[PDB]
């Protein structure tokens, strides 16, 4: 395995609020990998959020988050970011980052609650 | 003129992982920058080589393998991994040099009620060696009593169907994988 | 796809029991339904086994003739009848489901091949 992913930055926010999630990765050459964000509602299934390329030159976003979310990377820090603006209650989930698909990448994830 | 990577990625039909396909890529100059700059690939892992320096390098043997697995199994397609895919279906060596490309193919390989065209080997007497391929369908004997070609208790058909459905989670959704091997042996 | 189980508890040596398994969300065309005995410190071992399109069953030698797996009239609940309960039947009983290639047998003693699992129900024979 050796892969370790630490997500953080989530909190309880009102609708319309903003949040920025970080994902510090280790155990693999972060600068040679594509990265993706994934989330799972407590009663629903894991779903794809966003994707960033190896160089960060291009990105891709799920339709439900396009325009509100932004994904970025900092290879000098082995960190992947997710800027979540205009938070909606539908964004309530545990968020995972993973060079592979899905929420079982090995990281605990970060909790994001948009209730209030 | 250039390398025919398009026929690998853009193939209509994909193989099951247990019967994974492979094409030789040789005597051509490739434009890898058009591949690792595309955000359509949610997984683009390169090992033992810098992705931005692929065009500054020449290799002896370059192979392109393709198959379909579930989202939670793409992790196993990597050097030094374990699991049903890494052990009984498709094994990469520890000194592997190349890139692993995977993208979600839910809208192509799923259907209501389950797509059963894709299978993977769930049982085998031993793990595969790197780049080995097993396509046998012998009844697997779990217990001590022989099976004699009859499925039953401790006597399994070795291949498991994915049953891809669109309502599945991404971990259980289909993903098409392309593994570009860059081998620098002793050959022209 | 969720599998809710019910019917466990404490029972007498030689008593009866019937376990339920709400097969809601199962939208596959060809799949298996299995019951598994989880003993502390042991591998999870399947005892019962059936496929949907056929109803063809398969049982473990330790429970052959004593246990019986079936479905419901509306085909929404899977049952496991448990007769002549020995002490060696004590443990957690999970019901599970998974895709099964058409024209093939379901697998009992192994848990592999089953994607969805119930929360498990304890059955103590004392």
């Amino acid at each position: 395995s050796q892969v370790q992913l630490v997500e953080s930055g989530g909190a309880l926010v009102q609708p319309g609020g903003s949040l920025r999630l970080s994902c510090v990765a280790s155990g693999f050459t972060f600068s040679s990998f594509a990265m993706g964000w994934y989330r799972q509602a407590p009663g629903k299934e894991c779903e794809w959020v966003a994707t960033i390329t190896i160089t960060g030159g291009s990105t891709n976003y799920a339709d439900s988050v396009k325009g509100r979310f932004t994904i970025s990377r900092d290879n000098a820090k082995n960190t992947l970011y997710l800027q979540m603006n205009s938070l909606k209650p539908e964004d309530t989930a545990v968020y995972y980052c993973n060079p592979d698909p899905g929420c079982r990448g090995g990281g605990q994830g970060t909790q994001v609650t948009v209730s209030s | 003129n250039l390398c025919p990577f398009g026929e690998v990625f853009d193939a209509t039909r994909f193989a099951s992982v247990y019967a994974w396909n492979r094409k030789r890529i040789s005597n051509c100059v490739a434009d890898y920058s058009v591949l690792y700059n595309s955000a359509s690939f949610s997984t683009f892992k390169c090992y033992g080589v810098s992705p931005t320096k692929l065009n500054d390098l020449c290799f002896t043997n370059v192979y392109a393998d393709s198959f379909v697995i579930r989202g939670d199994e793409v992790r196993q397609i990597a050097p030094g991994q374990t699991g049903k895919i890494a052990d009984y279906n498709y094994k990469l060596p520890d000194d592997f040099t190349g890139c692993v490309i995977a993208w979600n193919s839910n809208n192509l390989d799923s259907k209501v009620g389950g797509n059963y065209n894709y299978l993977y080997r769930l049982f085998r007497k031993s793990n595969l060696k790197p780049f080995e391929r097993d396509i046998s369908t012998e009844i697997y004997q779990a217990g001590s009593t022989p099976c004699n070609g009859v499925e039953g208790f401790n006597c399994y058909f070795p291949l498991q169907s994915y049953g891809f459905q669109p309502t599945n989670g991404v971990g259980y959704q289909p993903y098409r994988v392309v593994v570009l091997s860059f081998e620098l042996l002793h050959a022209p | 796809v969720q599998l809710v189980e019910s019917g466990g508890g404490l029972v007498q040596p030689g008593g009866s029991l019937r376990l339920s398994c709400e097969t809601s969300g199962i939208t596959l065309d060809y799949y298996a339904i299995g019951w598994f005995l989880q003993v502390p410190g042991k591998e999870r071992e399947g005892v019962a086994c059936m496929r949907n399109w056929d109803g063809s069953t398969l049982y473990a030698p330790s429970v052959k003739g004593r246990f019986t797996i079936s479905r419901d009239a509306d085909k929404e609940v899977a049952y496991l009848e448990m007769n002549s309960l020995k002490s060696e039947d004590t443990g957690v009983y999970y019901c599970a489901a998974g895709p099964l290639p058409p024209g093939h047998s379901c697998r009992i003693p192994t848990p592999l091949g089953y994607d969805d699992w119930g929360q498990g129900t304890q059955v103590t024979v004392s």
